[PDB]
């Protein structure tokens, strides 16, 4: 017997069902910002660069939902980390620069990152 | 059943000791354990790895794999937790994993397997509980 | 004389005489090397014990992390420094660091070196990469 | 000055080693009956920004800890950290446990050791105590 009216009431078991129940009550344009899904998810690619590369992808997606032309593919939500105020301190673009890569982190993360610079902006 | 078998493996290419809760996986147990646990259950040093459509959960100990296998699943936390409790119970019987000492305490381990997981549903065990049985 | 302080007990663990205490070079974990023949590491932020390594059956005086290799160096009353992978849980290497037990190990992250100090009145250098 | 800041016992006793985190504010100490990891205080700075552009801190650069100073009249781009922009500020007599300018700029307060000393906004003559 699953689905609660509450937030919880306690314990890992209730907690595990709860992220399933949350995805129901907001399906809309992926989870966007991953819920209690995040904990199992890292181990799913323990070998080792692939986690960061994946993580980088989600973080880029999350920033904004742009036009979505050829390699401008960022989904998730339109505003939830914006892009580009001129009063924002120390700005969004600092994280965007990582994604522009020569190899600036390692090659698996690099391939993901170049696509990801292209994708947000 | 949700849990096909609970199995201790040697990656010598055979299931060293294993438990079939109800008559289903007899000989089947040895072939699965023998192929898959050799490759680290085909893992990459990840506790969950699934191969040939069977979920394998594992922990390496030496040349040996302590293995839990399921092909169905009720909850995330649970599969690990029976394996984990098993891993408290196994060095009490065999002083880590090692094929010869695992072999000698087939009875000990096997009995724990029946007690721990009953008709594929993960019951709980503890080293003191285990004692009443082998007394 | 006044100073901004606030002593707080981040994590405690009970074990036989711990000769060395370490913080992981780049990780939030602290490793303590015990006289249990075991070295144990715990991440004292989430209060999770990440891993233990049985270096010897006789006291391990020293332990430190060589974070880049993803390995830990320990020196025990085996008169050896034994190296293990702290995520693939197995012993990476075994070597005799000294003719006597190893009190402390220091790690040079920028060089392949660990120099270890031992009570054979000598400090020896080992290169993890070789 | 090597005057005793604290003495700590734990019921673990015989403390063999110490080591300190190189990124600072955790020290760990090895004992006979175990190990402890301990967290030291000071995590955050004390400072306050008035309306006179005297943003006062203590410690830091172009300011001493014992005395009091600092100014910040710079407005360069919101996207980066702005310079120190310090201008010198007169007398102090106590240590700053917390040091703060007045929110509209008329007072300065240095607080320390169970005492507060008030110094004047931009002149720093002893106003009050």
């Amino acid at each position: 017997v699953e689905l609660i009216y509450k937030v919880c009431h306690a314990n890992p078991s209730e907690r595990a069902r709860f992220i399933r129940c949350i995805y129901n009550l907001l399906q809309s344009s992926s989870p966007a910002v991953k819920y209690e899904a995040a904990g199992t998810l890292v181990t799913l690619s323990s070998a080792p660069t692939a986690i960061k590369a994946a993580a980088q992808c989600y973080i880029d997606l999350i920033i904004k939902e742009s036009d979505n032309n050829v390699k401008l593919i960022v989904l998730d939500r339109l505003v939830e980390l914006k892009e580009h105020p001129a009063h924002e301190r120390v700005l969004q673009d600092l994280v965007m620069d990582i994604l522009r890569v020569l190899s600036t982190p390692d090659l698996e993360v690099r391939k993901k990152t170049l696509q990801l610079a292209l994708d947000l902006v | 059943m949700v849990l096909l078998a609970a199995a201790v493996c040697t990656k010598a290419g055979k299931a060293i000791v294993s438990r079939q809760f109800v008559e289903m996986t007899r000989t089947r147990i040895e072939g699965l354990l023998a192929a898959f646990p050799k490759l680290m259950n085909t893992g990459k040093q990840h506790t969950f790895v699934e191969t040939e459509s069977v979920r394998y959960v594992y922990q390496p100990m030496e040349k040996l794999y302590m293995v839990l296998i399921t092909t169905k699943n009720s909850n995330i936390l649970e599969d690990l937790e029976t394996l984990r409790l098993f891993s408290r119970v196994i060095p009490e019987y065999c002083r880590a994993l090692e094929e010869n000492e695992i072999s000698e305490h087939c009875f000990d381990l096997i009995f724990a397997f029946d007690e721990i997981v009953a008709l594929g549903y993960r019951e709980n065990v503890n080293l003191a509980q285990i004692r009443t049985f082998t007394e | 004389m006044p100073l901004r302080l606030d002593i707080k007990r981040k994590l405690t663990a009970r074990s036989d005489r711990v000769k060395s205490v370490d913080l992981h070079p780049t990780e939030p974990w602290m490793l303590a090397s015990l006289y249990n023949g075991s070295v144990c590491v715990w991440n004292h932020e989430t209060q999770t014990l990440v891993k233990t390594f049985e270096v010897c059956d006789l006291p391990v005086r020293a332990a430190k992390f060589v974070a880049r290799k993803n390995w830990v160096v320990t020196g025990a009353d085996d008169m050896q420094i034994r190296v293990f992978n702290y995520n693939t849980l197995e012993r990476v290497h075994m070597f005799e660091a000294h003719s006597d037990y190893i009190r402390c190990i220091a790690v040079h992250p920028t060089q392949p070196f660990i120099l270890t100090s031992s009570d054979d009145m000598l400090i020896k250098l080992w290169d993890w990469d070789k | 000055t090597y005057r005793l800041e604290s003495t700590l016992n734990y019921g673990m006793e015989r403390v063999w080693c110490v080591a300190s985190l190189r990124g600072s504010n955790n020290v760990a100490l090895g004992y006979d009956e175990g190990s402890i990891i301990v967290k030291l205080g000071r995590e955050e700075p004390a400072m306050s920004m008035d309306a006179n552009g005297k943003i006062i801190w203590a410690k830091h650069s172009e300011v001493q800890q014992a005395n009091l100073k600092a100014m910040g009249d710079t407005e360069i781009k919101d996207g980066e950290r702005l310079p120190l922009a310090v201008k010198d500020m007169g007398s102090c007599e106590i240590y700053p446990q917390t040091i703060q300018h007045n929110p509209n700029g008329r007072f300065v307060v240095v607080c320390g050791d169970g005492e507060y000393i008030i110094y004047t906004a931009m002149a720093l003559r002893n106003k009050s105590f």
